[PDB]
């Protein structure tokens, strides 16, 4: 039984949430923001990502060089990432270096220079990032998957944004973005590891007290996405490995089917030929794939957003003449979530998840990420007891009912990259989303 | 004819051969498709379709 997550508020509406661990000597503190690329329009798409670069380019007090020195002197590091709905800025340090790190974070968020000289310098760095993500095949596949599934909608935009916007982002629009979105009621200061809650709340009162509140304070994790069945093919015969993602519209964070979708995802599970245990996994798809050498790997996912999600699978394969078999058998395993799953598969997957959801949290950064994600998507940290109860309530009837409305005979979003000549047209893939025998 | 003009022998042999010939024709129809299957169907542009196939 893990220590309780303590939670306090400030007057502006900033949440402070902490989980102490007197067994470790380091602490991760940071700011989880309920804002990301989704909050941009088509004209300033890329702003959120751009700001993340400029946040470390110098403040009203410390210059870029001074900033570097300050963090180096603390001894730990700083890290940041921007997604579609969430921005994070955190600092891993020693126990007694926590007040320094909170001070640095408050400074880069509230009092960043955004000087025209630095904007112009980063404009080239970010331009180069456009031509180097091309190598990260999984990211390419998932960015195209969002682009097609949420065609011409805010969730369909990339985080980097288009080349055109990168050349036209001004300090004005940067300042406007962070003034509108980085408000206290959308921010959570999170501490995990060697932190005292009462100390963290004092530091928050010292550094984050002059944060603007938004005009209309909605609860944390408050959002209409219209999924498009569609495909993107990025054929490249020179690549040896095909990368394929297939997804349907999934579930949001607060869906009533949230846990049912996770259990269904665990029944299919993951596979990797490089891991020794993977040939012995219980998953039917895993057995088909390993026995027939159909793939190098597959990973089931159930990605959630505030008002929608994507549920599906990501496959990698060198077997270019049996891509048809791989996709065929994958979708036939999905069909069985509607037609055949019983207490056998469901209880097994629940057993695996009950542990998995706790296992994931194995260091201070993981714990801080968990607190921050849950507070910014649900508005609370869900205790392991509540999670154990919600998982226990998932029955085989629930999985079958969920699959029959979410998977069975539904439109998919499909992305293929690489030697995908063997991937059949949309209709033949989508026809595998039902069984004529049932 | 089986005789000196068209008559009964001719008619009975034409029946037997009329029954047979369609089976022969079905075999040759199958043969011409097996022969085609090496290059595949041509198409109205006259170019290769190896670039863009449909089931």
């Amino acid at each position: 039984v893990s220590p309780k997550t303590r939670t306090s508020n400030l007057k502006n509406g900033l949440t402070i949430a902490s989980e102490s661990n007197p067994l470790v000597q380091t602490a991760t503190v940071g700011v989880w923001i309920d804002a990301g690329s989704r909050n941009e329009n088509a004209y300033n798409n890329g702003t959120a990502h751009f700001f993340e670069h400029l946040a470390f380019k110098g403040t009203d007090k410390r210059s870029q060089h001074q900033l570097e020195l300050d963090i180096e002197n603390m001894g730990g590091h700083l890290n940041a990432y921007t997604s579609r709905e969430s921005t994070v800025y955190y600092a891993k340090s020693f126990k007694d270096d926590v007040p320094k790190s909170v001070e640095i974070l408050a400074d880069i968020l509230q009092h960043s220079k955004l000087a025209e000289s630095a904007i112009d310098r980063e404009r080239e760095v970010i331009t180069r990032e456009l031509e180097e993500v091309n190598k990260q095949y999984e990211e390419v596949v998932f960015d195209h998957l969002h682009a097609t599934a949420f065609m011409n909608q805010p969730l369909g935009r990339t985080i980097l944004g288009p080349r055109e916007n990168i050349q036209t982002i001004t300090n004005t629009e940067l300042r406007k973005f962070i003034t509108e979105n980085y408000t206290a009621d959308r921010m959570v200061l999170v501490g995990a590891g060697a932190v005292d809650h009462d100390a963290l709340v004092e530091l928050a009162e010292k550094y984050f007290s002059h944060l603007p509140s938004s005009q209309s304070p909605v609860p944390l994790g408050t959002p209409i996405p219209n999924f498009v069945g569609s495909e993107v093919r990025l054929r490249d015969d020179t690549m040896p490995v095909a990368h394929i993602a297939i997804a349907v519209e999934g579930v949001s964070w607060t869906s009533e089917d949230y846990y049912t979708a996770l259990v269904a995802q665990a029944i299919i599970g993951n596979y990797d030929r490089a891991v020794g245990t993977s040939r012995h996994q219980g998953s039917r798809l895993s057995n088909i794939v390993s026995e027939n050498n159909l793939a190098n790997s597959f990973q089931s996912f159930s990605t959630s957003y505030s008002d929608t999600g994507l549920w599906g699978i990501y496959l990698t394969s060198e077997n270019t003449t049996q891509i048809d078999d791989l996709v065929h058998f994958t979708l036939k395993e999905w069909n069985r979530l509607s037609t055949s799953v019983s207490n056998l598969q469901v209880e097994r997957a629940k057993s695996q998840l009950k542990a998995g959801l706790l296992l994931s949290l194995d260091g201070t950064t993981y714990v801080a990420e968990d607190i921050g994600r849950q507070l910014t998507t649900l508005g609370r940290r869900v205790t392991p007891a509540e999670v154990e109860a919600k998982l226990e309530a998932v029955t085989e009837h629930d999985v079958r009912a969920w699959a029959q409305k979410t998977l069975y005979d539904k439109d998919i979003a499909l992305v293929g990259l690489g030697p995908i000549e063997g991937l059949y047209d949309y209709n033949r893939i989508r026809n595998d989303m039902s069984m004529m025998r049932w | 004819w089986g005789g000196f003009s068209v008559g009964n022998p001719t008619l009975q042999r034409f029946f037997a051969l009329h029954y047979l010939m369609p089976f022969v024709l079905a075999v040759f129809a199958l043969l011409h498709l097996i022969a085609l299957h090496t290059a595949g169907s041509s198409n109205p542009l006259g170019i290769t379709s190896n670039v863009d196939k449909l089931s």
